[PDB]
């Protein structure tokens, strides 16, 4: 046992293993220890995959890099491609034209919406929603609940709900439950009434059909989804209005606009109201666990400047907060070797000296799969991982030595803090948060006949409910932003600027013989960075630090825990053999393990 | 009853799963509810850990030699196989166990089919495609990074309807989707035929949709349905949106030179 970051880690209680963690991207193992009362008193995050993209990139052409690193992940598809082209453009001092900037922003914001919404309904919702309980909802009461939760949502009639319910019924009555097989249904960890469950499962199915429409924005600008194409110097989708032979004409842009408007409708009428309502009911049940590091330390690089290449105009303004002090946002510099560093003390890698963290321009990725002496089982059959030694394929990123949480919650806490200091570019997220607090505290309880609470944003946000909430609000905000981006794009084209690529430094003969660059992206899951070194036209070093690398990190040299492990701490389990609470909180980070390890 | 599909994930980026749910005809929703029984799949399944792994032996016993094994991603042979761990054991052990009683095996995507990005030089994990590991079972390869959504569900639909693997070419790909090169029916072909090429990004030629061969388009050596079926309910495809085919469905395309180096012959 030892104490760190205000958490009392104790590994003396009953050990529970969750391998595999399902409803995530990629491969994860989680181990916890629970005390005599089923409270988690220790948590162990193990990334159980590695592919070695950073090794694979060495010696290749920087212009090709985006396509390789895009295949780090098909879920956060395109964010690595964006980071890569930004990194190369940074190294080579290339400025992209305005249309390329706007198209990349639209593509980025499309990913945010698609990623966030699919995660909540298809990965996260079954931690809050009991599908078997939905089988007993009154279709009328469900229609009634729908009208209260989101008055504007057109799909609300009673007949529509018994239609959905009956298809589920005979699906379940078939005896082949498919993805619902061996679920944890009926657990007391579920608190929603039948009506809420049916409403949510209905939206699960609605979202599954709709999500495929949203990505057609990627298809237009980038050819395909998953894995749309990108370009060093701009975008490949050349523009011509007067035309049907160019990649982008006014008809294609009208199509993009129609999809954006559908997105804004879904966020406002389905996604945000569901999360507000589900969040309210679990708040009523007292389930405010899972805050972890969000209560103290949060980080983002900052993103979405309304004036290109001017970081002070970031609409999700970033930086770092420490020790729960929301009055002081520290600036974060991705170039500073004393800020972002990665340790491998407890990771399956080796450094020359593992008592230090390496800034990614000096990063090293050399595999070292070795298990500690206190392991139960063998090298090829682990029964209990030994967290006192190396226990993950994920490196341990820290900022000035501090363990940080990254993600939509971090960005929203940071935006809130910025707004209080006078930053007007963060006004909308602040408005969203205060609207949400008032809905969760007063408005929704009043509509549902529940007692009204008085939680502040400081109390409500650092929680699994808060983390889930911020993801939904970010989706809504991203939809609103790309709606404005579309107008700016069309206006710029109509003013006469059709440029989409800067090719002045496309040829390697124009490059400096040595160069380094960094590209950062506010990816769906948090702070993403790619750091590159170029020598004689080839990649000398390529290092990625990815959002789930931050969140899922194992312990560092000082033994400080990362966001996953901190968030599981101090959480009671209804049944220690059913990982319902573990999944609910882990899933609230939207873990992408392929991303985390690359 | 609906045919059980056990969908395993090795070393992967999860693009084939994502592409699968983009399918319009049929909808993934209808595939899952009305066509197959998706009993194991890490990305969607309710159960985790011990409860998740228990599903495998239950389905294999009950539907022995009558379930489809779908494999996304691939097994590593370096690090004693523990660069991909599932239930404390190498993935290659899970793959071999589930494969022995499958009536058919689908290699989803270029990772499973050929090795994928992780198998590109120097391949630090020794990622190995499924057919080099499973040698005594009929495998259909559905390559592409990812494959087109309708190609994936098209393969499933054929197998469910006829209870047979569709006719395959020499490389184990279904001829119904992989018999044409992109170049055969690419709408920029008339520009290629008249020697009309893009030479620089966003030049006049690019704004007129000229052929992308000189920008490195690998459509002439790449077999897939991209120029006909196209992507995301026929919305576009790489070439239509202005970037050349990078050859993503072909074996070892990562190590066939820069994507922007043109073919010679
Ligand atoms: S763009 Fe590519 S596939 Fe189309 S005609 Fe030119 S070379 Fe052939
Ligand atoms: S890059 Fe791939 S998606 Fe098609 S156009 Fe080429 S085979
Ligand atoms: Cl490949
Ligand atoms: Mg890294």
């Amino acid at each position: 046992a030892y104490a760190t970051q205000g958490f009392n880690l104790d590994d003396r209680g009953r050990r529970i293993v969750v391998d595999p963690v399902t409803r995530i991207e990629g491969h994860m193992r989680c181990e916890v220890n629970v005390d005599a009362n089923n409270v988690i008193r220790n948590a162990v995050s193990t990334g159980t995959m590695w592919r070695g993209l950073e090794v694979i990139l060495k010696g290749r052409d920087p212009r090709d890099a985006w396509a390789f690193v895009e295949r780090i992940c098909g879920v956060c598809t395109g964010c690595h491609a964006l980071a890569s082209v930004r990194a190369v453009e940074n190294a080579l001092d290339i400025r992209i034209p305005k249309n390329a900037h706007l198209i990349r922003e639209i593509m980025a914001k499309t990913l945010q919406v698609h990623d966030h919404a699919v995660h909540f309904y298809h990965l996260h919702a079954l931690d809050w929603v009991d599908v078997m309980s939905a089988l007993k909802a009154d279709p009328k009461r469900t229609s009634e609940l729908q009208q209260l939760v989101s008055p504007a949502h057109p799909l609300s009639s009673a007949g529509y709900f018994r239609d959905i319910q009956n298809r589920l019924k005979r699906f379940v009555e078939s005896g082949q439950l498919g993805p619902f097989m061996n679920g944890y249904w009926g657990s007391k960890a579920y608190v929603l009434p039948p009506e809420a469950n049916l409403m949510a499962v209905t939206h699960y199915l609605e979202a599954l059909d709709l999500q495929k429409e949203w990505v057609k924005i990627h298809t237009i600008f980038g050819g395909k989804n998953p894995h749309p194409n990108y370009l060093v110097g701009g975008v490949p989708c050349a523009i011509n209005l007067d035309a049907a032979s160019a990649p982008v004409n006014m008809e294609r842009l009208s199509f993009v606009k129609a999809r954006i408007d559908e997105i804004i409708e879904f966020n406002k009428n389905v996604y945000v109201p569901d999360v507000l309502a589900i969040g309210t009911l679990y708040k009523q049940a007292g389930w405010l666990y899972g805050g972890g590091l969000a209560a103290t330390n949060v980080l983002d690089y900052g993103e979405y400047p309304n004036v290109a290449y001017n970081k002070s105009t970031d609409q999700l303004p970033g930086g770092a907060i420490l020790n729960g002090n929301w009055d002081e946002v520290f600036p974060v510099d991705p170039r500073d070797s004393q800020q972002v560093q990665e340790f491998v003390s407890h990771s399956w890698y080796k450094y020359a000296d593992e008592s230090v963290g390496l800034h990614p321009w000096d990063g090293v990725t050399e595999p070292n799969y070795v298990l500690g002496a206190n392991t139960k089982g063998t090298r090829t059959r682990i029964e209990q991982i030994d967290e006192s030694a190396k226990y993950s394929w994920i490196k341990s990123p820290r900022w000035r030595g501090h363990a940080m949480e990254v993600g939509p919650l971090s960005r929203y806490i940071l935006a809130y803090a910025h707004a209080r200091s006078g930053n007007k570019y963060a006004e909308r997220p602040k408005e969203q948060l205060e609207y949400s607090a008032q809905m969760i505290n007063s408005a929704i309880p009043k509509a549902l006949g529940l007692p009204e609470t008085q939680y502040t944003l400081k109390q409500l946000l650092p929680s699994t409910i808060g983390r889930t909430l911020a993801r939904a609000l970010e989706s809504q905000y991203c939809g609103e932003m790309m709606h404005s981006d579309w107008h700016d794009l069309v206006a710029n084209i109509r003013a006469g600027d059709t440029a989409t690529a800067n090719v002045d430094k496309w040829d390697p003969a124009t490059w400096p013989l040595q160069a380094k660059g960094v590209g950062t992206v506010a990816a769906p899951r948090g702070a993403l960075g790619h750091w590159i070194r170029i020598k004689d036209g080839r990649i000398e070093n390529y290092q990625c630090v990815v959002p789930t690398t931050w969140n899922g990190s194992p312990r560092d040299y000082k033994g400080q825990i990362g966001a996953f492990e901190a968030s599981l701490m101090n959480t009671p389990m209804v049944n220690p053999e059913q990982p319902v609470e573990i999944l609910r909180t882990l899933h609230s980070f939207d873990p992408c393990l392929a991303c985390s390890t690359h | 009853p609906r045919t059980p599909v056990l969908w395993l994930h090795g070393l992967e980026c999860t693009c084939c799963s994502e592409s699968f749910i983009r399918s319009a005809h049929p909808l993934a929703k209808d595939v899952v509810l009305s066509m197959i029984s998706l009993d194991y799949d890490d990305t969607l399944m309710a159960a985790a850990g011990h409860q998740a792994e228990a599903i495998l032996e239950e389905i294999m016993t009950k539907y022995k030699g009558n379930y489809i094994l779908a494999v996304e991603g691939n097994p590593p042979l370096n690090q004693d196989g523990m660069s991909c761990i599932i239930g404390g054991r190498p993935f290659i052990e899970q793959l071999k166990y589930v494969a022995k009683d499958a009536k058919a095996i689908i290699s989803w995507g270029s990772c499973a089919s050929w090795g994928g990005v992780q198998a590109a030089k120097p391949n630090p994990t020794q990622a190995t495609p499924v057919h080099k590991v499973i040698t005594d079972k009929p495998i259909i390869k559905v390559p592409g990074c990812p494959p087109i959504a309708e190609v994936m569900t098209g393969v499933i639909t054929y197998m469910l309807t006829f209870d047979r693997i569709p006719e395959l070419d020499r490389q184990g790909r279904p001829k119904m989707f992989y018999s044409q090169r992109i170049h055969d029916k690419c709408y920029r072909r008339p520009h290629f035929d008249a020697g009309q090429f893009v030479e620089e990004w966003d030049d006049e030629s690019a704004r007129k949709g000229f052929c992308l061969y000189k920008m490195g388009c690998k459509g002439p050596t790449t077999y897939n349905a991209c120029s006909t079926t196209r992507w995301n309910e026929g919305t576009s495809f790489p070439i239509q949106s202005g970037h050349g085919c990078i050859g993503c469905s072909e074996d070892g395309f990562w190590d066939k030179g820069s994507f922007y180096d043109r073919l010679t012959g």
